[PDB]
This record gives structure tokens, C-alpha cells and sequence, in this order.
């Protein structure tokens, strides 16, 4: 048979032959919604997921929350103290794939020191305050003491501790703030041993203050200790974080978001996966077919057209 | 009527044969960098692109040789029927 | 028996053919880490994972184009056969 | 007459084809040391020859199914006039 | 029709098949001279770009100069004070990746300071020299004095500005040249912050001298402040360079120039790229074809001899 | 013909055709047994390269000894100082590719310090012990005078050399060891250069101790000099190791070994070559087949099976 209209296809013998039908395997574009099925979507709209584990007071509702795909939209912002994450994306993708907020209060015994220290750039409300998971340490009266404080782990999992070192601007400051001229802080385990020595200094004055604080991580594994030292100059944690395994991801994005069941989801919407090959994105989550670089993949679903 | 049929069955088979699923990730390499940081962007740029341009190579093969065959045979039955008209 | 030698002409010169050594590897990349270290972890697992990918791809349309070939020569020397049997 | 011209257009447009530019680099990965520096130079140095040898496949193959092809079409060609002499 | 010599090539069916004409795609080698047609070719007979950059005596002709390719001989050499470049590769490929030399001066404020300070190493002449896009910082009479220098960019293009550490080698020698016992210099921007202090110590005798300076660079973007902070062992730079996007790269070669029009070019000289493929080397620059590893890929261009 | 059982086979075509013969191309399994023909095969049964090279007392035997495969055993453990080694796999794969332990003797000459110190942690047997390729310097007296030690390399061929930094536990424990309140270490070649200071502080008691040692490595080439200043808290070498180019590397496994003769190794045992593919393992040593992750690849060895 013949047809009067035809399909034009690439082949290695010509590069235009005309056939009787063709199909268009590459997925072409999205419908520009992301939507929570089968998967457990939570909307960080203006606060990415460090804001959410350092507790940020505009983002308190995301407390104890799970979900399997975090975004972050380009509007978010911090309204806390001035911080810096050495070596940010390595604990960015290790939070996100965890996926949980479990977090677990630990009894610790801060001696001679001054706890729950706030400022005016972090007002959880009409008063000074902090970050919910951290701790600042401060002197009481005429001095700061060393301090050793040590935690086992009885547990048959894996433990997540945040600490932070504070920078102060001037020495002034620092020794008002903590009668040792000079400041160091060791965190220890079994196997990983750190230390950090305050930096003063003028910063970028930010929300109006020069000051700074570094964070750092741990992670604690069953039969291990962790302990820590201090002389000034220390952000303590009030608990520590359970670790698990599974399928969380992160992926930044500005789509609103629908009730669609599907599998494939995209920075630029949700797409159907019945087909090999798409062009919208390399970046995807979850079953999503080859990325390529042509959104023209034509396959010859007939035989030759020659009309009469 | 027996080579629509057969041919239907071929490219159907081509079809859910070539749609599998062989790729599985959950968090990858970050493609995309805000400032230079220095050679560790070169290691991460370079292996993603070669990753992304061998990619793309092998799709492209795929289709040329599919289609390929989808000729061989189309045309090696077209002559066929032609040689069988004009005994 | 012209057939059957000539076949397996065929099979022996391909299994002689693809059997061939192009790989030569003294050391290589750390593939199993003891602890998490970083973003070199990284680098380190995606690069060689997909090496590993890309070399079973490669097997993969090896055997499946070898396989094709030999149907394509098996089935036509068996209509070939069939037609002068049917003559 | 007619299959010497046939075969022409086909080995041509095959080359005009095949000759197409898909690469496009200004500056690369380091290729060269001078001294021993660690992880990094393993990084460089693994996916630079993954790279190459990956890039001498797809050549290899390339060129196989090519000339496979033009096999392919000659004797099927050859044996048509050998048929079309012997009657 | 039959020929009496056919030509032998490789295939899957059988290694080794006779046709009556084969062809020779691969590119066997080159002419073994470059040539500076459409390409812009500057010839860095014995300096590399790096001293281009700092200005060094002996290549004071190459100034305000652009190109497409820049060459460096395997002859080039230094003829001044000894340094080091902290990761050298990546700013060669910055300033290789620009391709031009427009080097734009400012007009910077040194107070208390004592500039232009060289020494017999680096002689440009019959007496004592130092680089021609950086000033030497010292004490003026009994003080060196703190220095807090600012800089805008209103423009709306990226600047880049080059400076130095300068490490002495005894501690008398420091004191002498800086009345400050430690020195510091710390770079700022609105975004990208550095500090780096000297290092006292002996180093290996080049050119008779033991004392070191070490290079870094800084980008400002429109709209953005450089700030430089220092107290001793400061080489402040004199300008700037305007930052441009374009196609230039480099190549090491010690092949000479001709007057060839030719797109590709590569270390061992130019080759035409009338060619799909070829085997003279894998580094190259414009339009060349594919690298491989085998320079015998014959291709059938004729049916089987079958002689009689 | 025909035959009443066939072969399933994967196509391209249809997934499951039926021909008369098929072939198993794929190596499924190993012997279990790794044995050492024609490879030189050493068992390092408790203790591994690192500890062989340092002079551990419970691998004494293994000196002077050449391989061509090193194994390392889980069962290995250490006997003696605790240590760390910084960027451990650098030096791991370079002395691996080395496989010889020639270690050549060299005359030091250290004044008014206390050579060939040791702890309990050590003991070479009934009394306490230290390294046999170190030799912990200290104090004679009232003094730890400085050392600068320098050697010349005449030969043709390159050199290693291994030392360490001690890092004690208390600021007494350091002036007691050596009268300087503060130790440096710095070694040097015409290109090398390296500096090391202490870090006193408490380590995770291992055996006993909170003490550490610290160790590093240097290559000196021919024509090259080595020079090493010390004024505390250094450990020397006793000499060197000649480095030569061969085909030597390192597999941990737990196999036992035979007296087969294969050119292929595995850590699971050994397996023959005769085949383009397996899938026992990636990592192989000597002339092994190519890594696949399909263990059925089904060659058709006969023609289409249609029973009567
Ligand atoms: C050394 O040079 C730097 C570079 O300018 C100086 O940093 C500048 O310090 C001033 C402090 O007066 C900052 O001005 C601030 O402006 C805000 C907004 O009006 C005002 O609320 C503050 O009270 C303050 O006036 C200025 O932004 C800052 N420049 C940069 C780069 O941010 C630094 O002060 C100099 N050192 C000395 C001697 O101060
Ligand atoms: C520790 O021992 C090493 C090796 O002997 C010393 O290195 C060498 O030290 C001498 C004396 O400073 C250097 O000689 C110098 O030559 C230059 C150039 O002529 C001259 O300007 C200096 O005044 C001196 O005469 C020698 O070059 C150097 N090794 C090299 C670079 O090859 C090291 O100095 C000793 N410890 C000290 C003193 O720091
Ligand atoms: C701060 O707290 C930590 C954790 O408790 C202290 O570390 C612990 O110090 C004790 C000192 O007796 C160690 O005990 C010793 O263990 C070694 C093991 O080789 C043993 O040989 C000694 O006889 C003794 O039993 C203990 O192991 C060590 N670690 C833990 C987890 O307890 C640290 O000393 C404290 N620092 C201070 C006092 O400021
Ligand atoms: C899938 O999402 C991406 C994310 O932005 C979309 O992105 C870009 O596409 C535009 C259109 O040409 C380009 O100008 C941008 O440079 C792209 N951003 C990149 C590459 O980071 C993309 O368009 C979406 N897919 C579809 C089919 O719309
Ligand atoms: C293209 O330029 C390169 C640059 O030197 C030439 O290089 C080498 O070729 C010789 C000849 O066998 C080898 O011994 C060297 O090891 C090569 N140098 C390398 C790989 O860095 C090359 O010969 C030139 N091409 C042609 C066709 O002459
Ligand atoms: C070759 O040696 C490896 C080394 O252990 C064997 O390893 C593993 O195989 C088991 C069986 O499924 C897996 O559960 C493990 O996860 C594998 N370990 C890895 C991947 O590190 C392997 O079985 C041996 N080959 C054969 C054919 O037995
Ligand atoms: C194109 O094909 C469609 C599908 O049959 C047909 O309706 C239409 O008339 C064709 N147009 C031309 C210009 O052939
Ligand atoms: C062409 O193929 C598509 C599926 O690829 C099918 O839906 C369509 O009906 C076919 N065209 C005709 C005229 O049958
Ligand atoms: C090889 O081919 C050339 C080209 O026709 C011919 O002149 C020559 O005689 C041939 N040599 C042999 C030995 O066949
Ligand atoms: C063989 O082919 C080449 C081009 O590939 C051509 O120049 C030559 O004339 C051909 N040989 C003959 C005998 O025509
Ligand atoms: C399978 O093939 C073997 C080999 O000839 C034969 O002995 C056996 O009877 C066959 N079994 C079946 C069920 O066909
Ligand atoms: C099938 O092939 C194998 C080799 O691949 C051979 O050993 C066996 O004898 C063959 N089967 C028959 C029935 O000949």
C-alpha cells in the first residue's frame, strides 16, 4: 500500500527517508506541576534543610518531619546568626539522604558555664534568642572552666551531633565573653579526633554584627564515645540525630505543587515514564528514563511510503 | 495480511524491548558550581559531560541499527512481493 | 555439509574474533571505603560505577549483535534450504 | 552500470556521514605530570584513559558495522548477478 | 570485472578481505610546521605567560598583545626574583582562556609606605629592577605603617588584580624591612575573603637568594569592593585586566611558523581536516577529527577481487 | 535436522528463539583457591605491608623478601606505637607497586641527642622495643640540641625514606622528652620542602597511651640531596629503600593457597582465562577476562531447532 503523506526519518544509508509511520519515543516537555504520589513531598518554601536542622525561628513547624524529596525553592533565606558550612554540600547530601528530623535530647552536664546565650539578630519572637538544637556557652561570674563532657552510645545505631565555634570580632570581645585570651575546642571519638581554634577578626557586617560561628559535624556509631573539650568559644548540642537508610533526595525547584500519581519527578514538573528517552532534564528523582541531548528521535513504525 | 501482522509483532517487540529501565540513582555528582573552587571542578565537569556525551552516543546507535533492521526487512519484503506480481 | 562446516567457519572465527584481550589494569581506584571522607568518596564511586555500566552495556550489544547475526545466516540458509526442497 | 553507481552513493554518503564533528574542547584535564601528588593525579589520569579507551570502542565498532554493511550489500549484490548468469 | 591487486582490509566476518579499492580516512601525520592563518598566533619564544603577566625584564615587548593560540617553547626560562604559583594550574587556564594583555592602571593611595622597591636579581638594565605590574611595599624611616585600601568597580565587566606575599628568610631580615615582627595581608570582597601571613625560613639558593614571594589573584565582579589590608610583606599590584569570553587556549610547541591557512593545529604542526579521523595526537586545537589509537582504519571503496 | 531439546537464547529479534547448541561463555564460579604459579605469592597472614615495612617484632621474618602479589589477610593487626598515616593509600599503592625490601643501610650522624628510645607498648620480646627502620631521638642531659642532617644521592636510582613526628599527651611530658618548649621538624630536597609541628593534646588511650607518631615519606632522585632539621620530637630513618619499576600490586583475600599454575588471581580463588567474560569479581590481577554484570551471555552455536 501507499500513503500520500509520509514520515521523514534519520537512517545511516540516507539521512532523510520517507516511511509510511514513525513514533516519537523522546518525551518533549512536562506539565510544569511537581505532585506528592506515590511519594511524601514536603514544601521548603522559604527555608532550605540546614535552616530546618539548625531551627530557624520562622521555620518551627517542621519539627519531627520525614518526607522522601526535599525542595528547596530559590526564595529562601536566613533570618539567624551569620554562620559558614566548611565543606557544605558533603553534610547538605548527607542530611538529605537521611530523610528524617528524629531528633533525640542527651542530659549534659555544662559546669562553671553560662548556657542558653541569645542575641537581638535571632528573635524567636518579641525577645533575643537562638537556634532550638544548639546551646551557647558562656561564663559565669569571673570565669569560663575547662570542660570534658563525655556520651556513650549503647544503641545498635548511628549518632548525629552539631557544634559550632564561635568568631569574635575584637579581643575585647572575647575576653568579656570568655576570660581566656585564647579559645580551643577538641571532639573526639575512638577513631576521629578534631580541633578548632577561634579566629577574631572584622567579618562582612551582616543584620548588623561581624561575629561569626562555624558548625561542624560528628557522627557516632554503636560501642563508640564521643567526648569534648572546651576552653571558650563552644556551641554545645542538646541531643544528637538517628540515622537511617533509604531512598531521600534532594532537589531544588519553584513548582507548585498537584495530587498526580507518578514515579518521575523533575525540577521543571512531573513527566510520564512510558517512554525510553526524554530531553527536559538530566537532574531527575525516582524511575525516569535516559537523559539526551535530542529531543528529535524518530523510530519508523512503517514500511516505505511510495505513492503512486 | 500475514506481513502487516509479523511486522507489527517486530516493532512491538523492538518497542517493549528498548523501553527497560537500566538506570537506578538516588543522589549524584553536583553538576551545577556558583564560584571557580579549582580542580575539582574540572574531575566533576569533565566526567559528567563525558558521561552525558557517552550517553547520548549510545541512544544514538540504538536507533540507527533498529531502524536500520526495520529497513532491511521492510524493503527485503517489499522486493519480495514485487518479484511474486511480476512472475 | 557444505552448511555445517560453513557455519561453524562462522561461530569459530567470531568466538576466536571477540575473545581477544584489550583490557590491561596494574592498579586502580579505591573501590570500597572503610569511612565517609567527602566529596572525593564521591568522584571516586560515580566514575567507577560508571565504567562498570558502560563495559556491561558494551557485553550487552556485543552478544545481542553477534546473536542477530548468526539467526540472519541460520534462517536464511534455512528458507534457502526449504525453497529447494519445495521446488 | 547501475551497481557500480548505486554502490558509489552509498560509500559516500557513508563517508560524508561518518566525517561529521561531534567533539568540541578549548581546555581540558591535566594529561601530564611532572611529579607524584596523590588521589587526585589517579582521578585525572583513570578518567582520561577511561575516556580514550571508551572513544577507541565506539571507533572500533564504527567502523565494524560499517564495512559490515557494505559486506553485506556486495556479495547480496554479487550473488544476484551470479543467479541472474547461471539461469 | 577483476583487478590483478586488490587491497586487503579487516572486517567481523573474516579478518582479512580482498577488494578492488580501499580508501585511508586516518590522517597518517603532519606537515611539522604551524601556521598562523585565520588563527592569531603569538610567539612566546622564551617566556611563558605567566611572565607576560608579571612583566618580566627580558619580555617587555609583549605588552597590550592578544592572541588565539599562545605557544610556549620548550626553552623559556626566568630571569627574576624567584616565586611560586599556589595552584598554577588553574590560573594559567584563567588567563590563557581570555587571550588578551589589556592591562588597565589605578590609582592606589600608600601612606606611611615606601614603594617601588627592587633588587639585583631582576635587573631590567644596567641597574636594579622588580616587575612591571607590581609594587614592592617597604617601611618609610622608622614604621610600617597599617594599610586599608579600597577599590570599586563600577564598570560593568570582571577585573583581575594580582598581589604578593613576600617571605623572607631570617627573622632580622623581616624586621629590618617590615618594623613589624609577623606580617598579615588580608584580600576582601563582598563575597570572597582571603588572609595569608609569611614564612620565615631558608629555601634553596636560586639565582643567589633565599628569600620567596608568592602570587595570588582576585576576580571583582560589577559592583563589587576590593579591600586590601595589610602590615608587611605586601606586593600590591598597579592595575587590573579587563576579562573577556572568546575562544583562546595554549599549547607547549617547539615546531616553527609558516603562512598556511589552516583550521587545526596541534603540537607536532598542522594537519588538513578533510578527515574523519586521525592518530598524530589527541591534544588539539579548532576543528580536527577524532582521536584514536589505530592509524590503519582502511575502508572498502570497491566490490571483491575475484581475479580470474 | 532437528533435535527433541534445544536452547533458549537471547535476541534482539524475539527475547527466547530455540536453536540446537549454545555455548557459556561467561566464568561463573572460581576454585576458591588461590594458588602461586607463576606469580611469586607471599602470605602476609597477620600483618600487613604498612607493619612489614615499619619492622613490627611479630613479622620480623618478612625482611629482604620480594612478591609479586602482597595479600593482606583480615586478620591483621598491630603490635606496637599507635600511628596514623596521613593520605595512607598513596603510600599504600606506591610501596605496593614497588614489591621489594631491599633496605640499604646509611650512616647518621646525630650529636648530642639520645638515640634508640622505647616503650613498653613495643616489646620485641622479654624487654621493651621500638621500630627496627626507626630510631626515636631524645635529649642527652639538660639539652635536645638542634640537628641538621644532610645526604647526598651518588647513585643511579631514587630513594625512600620514612620518618615520624611524636605527638605527646601533656605540655610536661614534652619538655621532660625534649627541653624545647615547642618542637618543628622540616625536611628538604632541591624541590621538596616540608615542615611538621607537634600537637600535644589527649588521644584515645589504644593500648594504653595517648601518645602518637605521626609518619611521612620522601623520594630523593639521583643527584638529589636530603636534608633534615630537627629540634624535637623527630624519629629517623636508619637508611633507605631503592624503588624499581615492575608489575607488582596488592589484593586483600582470605584464600587459601595451592600449587596450580594461572596467570588469573581473584580475591574468591582463581580462575582459568580461556573465556572473554566473567562474573565472579571486577577487581582481578595478571591477564584476566573482561567484568560483566550479566552471568548468562548465551552464545548460539547451532542452527534454529524446529522439531518435527
Ligand atoms: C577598611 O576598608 C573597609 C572597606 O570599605 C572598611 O569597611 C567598611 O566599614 C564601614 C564602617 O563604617 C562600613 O560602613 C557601614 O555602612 C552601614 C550602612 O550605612 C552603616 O550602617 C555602618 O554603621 C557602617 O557605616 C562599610 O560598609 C565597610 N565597607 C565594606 C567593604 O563593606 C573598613 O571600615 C576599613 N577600616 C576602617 C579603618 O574602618
Ligand atoms: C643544613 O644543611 C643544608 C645542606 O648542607 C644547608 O643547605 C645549604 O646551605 C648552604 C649554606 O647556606 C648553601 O650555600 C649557599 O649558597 C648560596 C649561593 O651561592 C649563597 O648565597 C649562600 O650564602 C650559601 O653560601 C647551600 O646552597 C644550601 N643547599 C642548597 C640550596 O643546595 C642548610 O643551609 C643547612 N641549615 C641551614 C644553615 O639552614
Ligand atoms: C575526658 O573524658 C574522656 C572520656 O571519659 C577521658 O578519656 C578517658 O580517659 C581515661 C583515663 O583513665 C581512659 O582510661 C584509660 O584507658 C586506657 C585504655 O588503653 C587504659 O590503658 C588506662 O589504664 C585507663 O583505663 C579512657 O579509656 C578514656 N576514654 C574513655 C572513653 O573513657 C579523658 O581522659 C577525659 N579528660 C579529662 C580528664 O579532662
Ligand atoms: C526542565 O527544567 C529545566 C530547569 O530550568 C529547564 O531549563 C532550561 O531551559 C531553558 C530553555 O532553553 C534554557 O534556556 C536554560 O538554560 C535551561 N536551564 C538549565 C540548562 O539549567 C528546562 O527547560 C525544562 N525542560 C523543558 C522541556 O522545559
Ligand atoms: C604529534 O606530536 C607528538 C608530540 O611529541 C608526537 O609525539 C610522540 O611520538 C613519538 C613517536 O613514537 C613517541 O615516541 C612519543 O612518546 C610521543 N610523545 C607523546 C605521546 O607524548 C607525535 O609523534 C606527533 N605525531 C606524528 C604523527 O608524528
Ligand atoms: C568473588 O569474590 C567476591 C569477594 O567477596 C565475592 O563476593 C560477594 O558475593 C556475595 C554473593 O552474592 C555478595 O553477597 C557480596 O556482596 C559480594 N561482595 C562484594 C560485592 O563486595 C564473590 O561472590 C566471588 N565470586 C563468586 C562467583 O563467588
Ligand atoms: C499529511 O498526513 C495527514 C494524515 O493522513 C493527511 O490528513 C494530510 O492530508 C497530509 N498532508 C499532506 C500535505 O500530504
Ligand atoms: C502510526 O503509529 C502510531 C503508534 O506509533 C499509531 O497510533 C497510529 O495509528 C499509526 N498510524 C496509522 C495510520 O495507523
Ligand atoms: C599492485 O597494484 C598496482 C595498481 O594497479 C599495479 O600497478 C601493480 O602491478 C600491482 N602489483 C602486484 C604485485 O600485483
Ligand atoms: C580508488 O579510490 C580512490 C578514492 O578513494 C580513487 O582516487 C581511485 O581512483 C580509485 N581507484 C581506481 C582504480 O579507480
Ligand atoms: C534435554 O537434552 C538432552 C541432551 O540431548 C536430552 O538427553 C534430554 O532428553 C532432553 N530433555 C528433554 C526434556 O527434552
Ligand atoms: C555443542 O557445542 C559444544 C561446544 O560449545 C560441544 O562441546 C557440544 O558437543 C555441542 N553439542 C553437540 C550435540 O554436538
Amino acid at each position: 500500500h501507499a500513503v500520500p503523506n509520509g514520515t521523514l526519518v534519520k537512517t545511516i544509508t540516507d539521512d532523510q527517508i520517507e516511511v509510511t509511520n514513525a513514533t516519537e519515543l523522546v518525551q518533549s516537555s512536562s506539565t510544569g506541576k511537581i505532585c506528592n504520589n506515590p511519594h511524601r513531598i514536603l514544601d521548603g518554601i522559604d527555608c532550605t534543610l540546614i535552616d530546618a536542622l539548625l531551627g530557624d525561628p520562622h521555620c518551627d513547624v517542621f519539627q519531627n518531619e520525614t518526607w522522601d524529596l526535599f525542595v528547596e525553592r530559590s526564595k529562601a533565606f536566613s533570618n539567624c546568626y551569620p554562620y559558614d558550612v566548611p565543606d557544605y554540600a558533603s553534610l547538605r547530601s548527607l542530611v538529605a539522604s537521611s530523610g528524617t528530623l528524629e531528633f533525640i535530647t542527651e542530659g549534659f552536664t555544662w559546669t562553671g558555664v553560662t548556657q542558653n546565650g541569645g542575641s537581638n539578630a535571632c528573635k524567636r519572637g518579641p525577645g533575643s534568642g537562638f537556634f532550638s538544637r544548639l546551646n551557647w556557652l558562656t561564663k559565669s561570674g569571673s570565669t569560663y572552666p575547662v570542660l570534658n563532657v563525655t556520651m556513650p552510645n549503647n544503641d545498635n545505631f548511628d549518632k548525629l551531633y552539631i557544634w559550632g565555634i564561635h568568631h569574635p570580632s575584637t579581643n575585647q570581645e572575647q575576653t568579656s565573653l570568655y576570660v581566656q585570651a585564647s579559645g580551643r575546642v577538641t571532639v573526639s571519638t575512638r577513631r576521629s579526633q578534631q580541633t578548632i581554634i577561634p579566629n577574631i577578626g572584622s567579618r562582612p557586617w551582616v543584620r548588623g554584627l561581624s561575629s561569626r560561628i562555624s558548625i561542624y559535624w560528628t557522627i557516632v556509631k554503636p560501642g563508640d564515645v564521643l567526648v569534648i573539650n572546651s576552653n571558650g568559644n563552644l556551641i554545645a548540642p542538646r541531643g544528637y540525630f538517628k540515622m537511617r537508610t533509604g531512598k531521600s533526595s534532594i532537589m531544588r525547584s519553584d513548582a507548585p505543587i498537584d495530587t498526580c500519581i507518578s514515579e518521575c519527578i523533575t525540577p521543571n514538573g512531573s513527566i510520564p515514564n512510558d517512554k525510553p528517552f526524554q530531553n527536559v532534564n538530566k537532574i531527575t528523582y525516582g524511575a525516569c528514563p535516559k537523559y539526551v541531548k535530542q529531543n528529535t528521535l524518530k523510530l519508523a513504525t512503517g514500511m516505505r511510503n511510495v505513492p503512486e | 495480511l500475514k506481513s502487516t501482522q509479523a511486522a507489527i509483532d517486530q516493532i512491538n517487540g523492538k518497542l517493549n524491548r528498548v523501553i527497560e529501565k537500566t538506570n537506578e540513582k538516588f543522589h549524584q555528582i553536583e553538576k551545577e558550581f556558583s564560584e571557580v573552587e579549582g580542580r575539582i571542578q574540572d574531575l566533576e565537569k569533565y566526567v559528567e559531560d563525558t558521561k552525558i556525551d557517552l550517553w547520548s552516543y549510545n541512544a544514538e546507535l540504538l536507533v540507527a541499527l533498529e531502524n536500520q533492521h526495520t529497513i532491511d526487512l521492510t524493503d527485503s519484503e517489499m522486493n519480495k512481493l514485487f518479484e511474486k506480481t511480476r512472475r
